[PDB]
């Protein structure tokens, strides 16, 4: 044999698997925590809203 | 003549900030105009006012 071997396989055998339900698969992300706004308001004074 | 006496009223919360109010409604009437009368125009010697 002038080839290779199963040996000369390195990632495929590494990456994780999981398994599969369907064609098509969807997954969620959190991208951030919020805008970039100021924190400091004053005395008796209602803050800013944000959102993630 | 009273609808209500003194009273107090709590506020809703918009921000740091406590507040509530005091209310009271009513009305005098006097049926006879006839029967009470005034002295105007009587002499003051004391310096000075009532205090605040």
């Amino acid at each position: 044999n002038l080839s290779f071997t199963d040996q000369h396989i390195k990632f495929w055998k590494k990456i994780p698997k999981q398994k599969a339900y369907s064609t098509v698969e969807q997954y969620g992300q959190l991208l951030d925590y919020g805008r970039s706004q100021g924190a400091f308001v004053g005395e008796g004074v209602l803050p800013d809203t944000n959102d993630s | 003549k009273q609808l209500t006496p003194m009273m107090k009223m709590d506020l809703a919360t918009l921000g740091p900030v406590i507040r509530w109010m005091i209310l009271m409604y009513g009305v005098p009437v006097m049926y006879a105009p006839k029967k009470f009368m005034k002295y105007t125009n009587i002499k003051a010697d004391v310096p000075g006012y009532i205090g605040n």
